RNA sequence: AAUCCGGUUAAUAUUCCGGAACCAGAAGGUGGAAUCAACACGGCAACGUAAAUGAAGUUGGAGACGUCGGCGGGAGCCCUGGGAAGAGUUCUCUUUUCUUUUUAACAAACCACACCCUGAAAUCGGUUUAUCCGGAGCUAGGGUAUGGUGUUUGGAA
C-alpha cells in the first residue's frame, strides 16, 4: 500500500489478489516482496508471481509442460523451484530461463 | 438424459479405448477444471480371462481377477450404450474431491476393483466384463 | 563427448574404474575444463569458478592420473 | 475469354486436325473437370487413371471404379436400371 | 574450392548422397548422407502416424517400445481416428446381430 | 415435397441444430425430439445417431435427398448431414 | 548396420598416427523400474513418460520408387559493413587494394501443412504466387505430433 487486486470480528484485510483458478501451493521470497502461487488445475497460467512493492500479478511462463504441483523459492537465490506431476524444473527469474531439469523418476509429485 | 450414473458406456479416445465403463456420475454441466460435458467413469482395463469346468479353484481364481480404472471422460469420447450397471456400493464415492486426494483416487480404483470382484464371480453383467473385439 | 554440469557427477565417474586419465585445460576466459577419459566418453565439466576449480581438483582421487594443459 | 473455340485443346497448336482436336476436346473437359462426389457431396472427385476416380475429400478419400473420362456412363447407368428391375421382379 | 565424392561410386544416385561441410582445417568436403527416414503410415487410412519419428527400417531396433508405440489400442499401426471407427464400427454391428437374431428367433 | 415443407416451415418457427456434434449434444441432452440424416450419409455415422435415438426416444427420418439437398430445403448456402429438431413450432413435423 | 577431424610418407589413407565416436553380436554383473491390487502411470483428447512380461497364429508398416512446374526453409558458395594481422601501391589520389579471419562426425538440451479440445459460422468467412477449405464443424482460442544440413554447449582450440 494477470491477478486482479482489491483494497468482520478484527477483519483487518489489506489486498486480496483473485486469480482464475483455486490457488493449491503458497510460497513466499526471502525479502517479502514475492509471493508464487501455484494451481494444477490451469495450464497457461498455472503459477503466478505477486510482486507487492508494485503491486501487480504476472505469469513469468510463456508455455508451461506439465501439471504444476507445487512451488517455492530458493534459499540463496532468486530461483524459483518449479514441482511439476512428474519433474521438477529450476528457472532463473533474474534472465527468465530454464536451469535445471530433475528427473525424478516418480509418476506424481 | 441417455448419460446417467449406472449406465454402460465405450471408450473411444484415449489410452482405455475400446473399453467399457460404467458412468459413476455425469457433470453434463461442466467444471472449471474441465470446461465440457464430462463424466467420470468406472471401467475395465484388463478383463478376466474366460474359464471352463477344468483347471484348479486357483487357475479360475487367478484368471478370474480383474484390473479397473477410473477416468474423467468427455461426452464426445464416450460411446453410450443400453446395458445399465448399476450397484449401490459404487454410488457417490467418486467426486472431484477424490481425483485431487490421490489417496482417495487409489481407495476409490481399490474399491471399484473389489465391487467388480463380487459382480463378476456372481455372473452378473457378463456383457459388461467380456471385452470387445474390434 | 559428453557435458557434465554437476561437480559431484564429475568425482562419481573419476571414482567409477572405468575412468582413465583426467585433463585440466586453463583457456584464455579464465574458465577451466576438467576433462575425464573413460572407456566410452569423454566427459567434461566447465567450471568457469577459480576456487570451485582448484577444491575440485584437490578433490580428484589422487590414484587417476591428472594431466596439465 | 482467351481462345474463342479450342479452348483445353489450344495446347495442342495447330496440329492433329480440327476435326481430332474437337472430339479431343470434349473428353478432355470431361476427363478434369471435378464432380460431385456420390458418398459425402463435395466436389471432390477427380481422375487418377483411366476408370479410377478418387475423392481428396477429408474423412471419405473414396475410390471409385467408373468410366475412363466421366464418372458414370450412359450404358453402366442404363444396365443399373435394367438390374435393379430385374432383381425387383425377381 | 571444389569437392570430390568420399567413396569410388560416381554417378549421384539415390544411395550416393553428399553434403557440404567446412571442416575444422578449413577445408569444404562432401560427407555422404544416407536416405530420410520414414514416418510409418497407418494401416488403414495410409496417412502417417503421430507420436512416432521417421527412422530408417533398420534404425527402428533401436529405440525403446514406447518410442515405436502409441499407448492405446493399435498404437503404432492405426491412426486415432481409424481407431475410433473400429470401436464404434463393431460395437453397433454386434448391437444389430443381437436384434437380428431376437427378431429370428421367433 | 410435404416433408420438404414442414422443415421449411420449421426452420421458421421452431428450434434446431444443424450438424454431426450439435445434434449428438441434443441426443445427449434428450431435448432432441426428431432427426433428419441425409441420404448420402455415412453408414456408420447413420447407425451411430440411430442407436442415440432409439436410446433417447428420438424419432429418425432419412432424408431422400442428400446433404446438399438438405442444405437447400434447409434454406442454408451449405451442405448439411444431419439436423435435430427440438421444436417444430408451427409446424407438425413431430407426428 | 555402423567414422569423423587434424596430422603423417619419396610413393598409402574416411585404412596408418593422435584424438574423438559409432554399429552388430554375446554373456552374465551393477544401479534403477514393475509385481501378494500378477504384468507401470499421467492427459477430456491428440498423446506423453527411463523402464513398463507377451508364445503359436494372423495382420499392418517401413524397405519402396514417375515426370514437370513454380513457392518456401536450410547448408555451402557468392556478395557485403566494421575490427585486427601482414602484404601490394603511393609524381599525385585512395581511412584502400589484396590476403588471413576456420570448426567435422558424434553427444545433449532446445525449437510450428497434419491431429485434438472448447465453440457453432450467411451481412459467409479463412486463404496461396498459383482457389482451395468449412454444419463430415470454418474463423478464432488453447493444445498434441513431426524436429535438422537450425540455435545453444560438449568435441574444441
Amino acid at each position: 500500500t494477470s491477478a486482479i487486486w482489491r483494497r468482520l470480528h478484527g477483519g483487518i484485510v489489506h489486498a486480496t489478489v483473485s486469480t482464475p483458478s483455486s490457488i493449491k501451493s503458497l510460497s513466499w521470497h526471502r525479502r517479502g516482496d514475492y509471493l508464487a502461487t501455484s494451481s494444477p488445475t490451469s495450464s497457461s497460467q498455472a503459477v503466478l508471481i505477486h510482486q507487492l512493492s508494485r503491486g501487480a500479478s504476472q505469469s513469468p511462463f510463456s508455455k508451461s509442460k506439465g501439471s504444476v504441483q507445487a512451488v517455492t523459492f530458493h534459499p540463496t537465490m532468486p530461483y524459483l523451484l518449479v514441482a511439476t506431476q512428474r519433474y521438477v524444473r529450476i528457472y532463473n527469474l533474474v534472465k527468465q530461463e530454464l536451469v535445471k531439469t530433475l528427473l525424478t523418476g516418480v509418476k506424481w509429485v | 438424459k441417455i448419460l446417467k450414473p449406472g449406465k454402460v458406456a465405450l471408450i473411444t479416445r484415449g489410452r482405455f479405448a475400446g473399453k467399457k465403463v460404467v458412468i459413476l456420475q455425469a457433470i453434463d454441466q461442466g467444471s472449471k477444471s474441465h470446461p465440457f460435458g464430462h463424466a467420470v467413469v468406472a471401467g475395465v482395463e484388463r478383463y478376466p480371462l474366460k474359464v471352463t469346468k477344468s483347471m484348479g479353484a486357483k487357475r479360475i481364481a487367478r484368471r478370474s481377477r480383474v484390473k479397473p480404472f477410473i477416468k474423467v471422460v468427455n461426452y464426445n469420447h464416450l460411446m453410450p450404450t443400453r446395458y445399465a450397471l448399476e450397484l449401490d456400493n459404487l454410488k457417490g464415492l467418486i467426486t472431484a474431491d477424490t481425483f485431487k486426494e490421490p489417496t482417495q483416487r487409489s481407495a476409490a480404483r481399490k474399491t471399484v476393483k473389489k465391487t467388480f470382484e463380487e459382480k463378476y464371480q456372481s455372473g452378473k453383467s457378463a456383457w459388461f466384463f467380456t471385452p470387445l473385439r474390434f | 563427448p559428453r557435458q557434465i554440469s554437476d561437480i559431484k557427477q564429475f568425482l562419481e565417474i573419476a571414482r567409477r574404474k572405468d575412468a582413465t586419465s583426467a585433463r585440466i585445460k586453463k583457456n584464455t576466459n579464465k574458465d577451466v575444463k576438467f576433462k575425464l577419459r573413460c572407456s566410452k566418453y569423454l566427459y567434461t565439466l566447465v567450471v568457469a569458478d577459480a576456487k570451485k576449480a582448484e577444491k575440485l581438483r584437490q578433490s580428484l582421487p589422487p590414484d587417476l592420473t591428472v594431466t596439465e594443459v | 475469354k482467351r481462345t474463342k473455340k479450342v479452348g483445353v485443346t489450344g495446347k495442342y497448336g495447330v496440329r492433329y486436325g480440327a476435326s481430332l482436336r474437337r472430339d479431343v476436346r470434349k473428353i478432355e473437359v470431361q476427363q478434369h473437370s471435378r464432380y460431385q462426389c456420390p458418398f459425402c457431396g463435395r466436389n471432390t472427385v477427380k481422375r487418377t487413371a483411366a476408370g479410377i476416380w478418387c475423392c481428396n475429400g477429408k474423412g471419405c478419400k473414396k475410390v471409385l471404379a467408373g468410366g475412363a473420362w466421366t464418372v458414370t456412363t450412359a450404358a453402366a447407368t442404363s444396365a443399373r436400371s435394367t438390374i435393379r428391375r430385374l432383381r425387383e421382379m425377381v | 574450392q571444389r569437392v570430390t565424392y568420399r567413396r569410388r561410386l560416381a554417378y549421384n544416385t539415390r544411395s550416393n548422397r553428399t553434403r557440404i561441410i567446412k571442416t575444422p582445417g578449413n577445408n569444404i568436403r562432401y560427407l555422404h548422407i544416407k536416405k530420410l527416414g520414414t514416418i510409418p503410415r497407418c494401416g488403414d487410412t495410409g496417412v502417417p502416424l503421430q507420436g512416432i519419428p521417421a527412422l530408417r527400417p533398420r534404425e527402428f531396433a533401436r529405440l525403446s517400445h514406447n518410442k515405436k508405440t502409441v499407448q492405446r489400442a493399435y498404437g503404432g499401426c492405426l491412426s486415432a481416428n481409424a481407431v475410433k471407427d473400429r470401436i464404434v464400427r463393431a460395437f453397433l454391428i454386434e448391437e444389430q446381430k443381437i436384434v437380428k437374431q431376437k427378431l429370428k428367433q421367433l | 415435397d410435404t416433408i420438404n415443407s414442414k422443415l421449411a416451415l420449421t426452420m421458421k418457427s421452431g428450434k434446431y441444430v444443424l450438424g454431426y456434434k450439435s445434434t449428438l449434444k441434443t441426443l445427449r441432452s434428450g431435448k432432441a425430439k426428431l432427426i433428419l440424416i441425409a441420404a448420402n450419409a455415412p453408414p456408420l455415422r447413420k447407425s451411430e445417431l440411430e442407436y442415440y435415438a432409439m436410446l433417447s426416444r428420438c424419432s429418425v427420418h432419412h432424408y431422400s435427398g442428400n446433404n446438399i439437398d438438405l442444405g437447400t430445403a434447409c434454406g442454408k448456402l451449405f451442405r448439411v448431414g444431419v439436423l435435430a429438431v427440438i421444436d417444430a413450432g408451427d409446424s407438425d413435423i413431430l407426428a
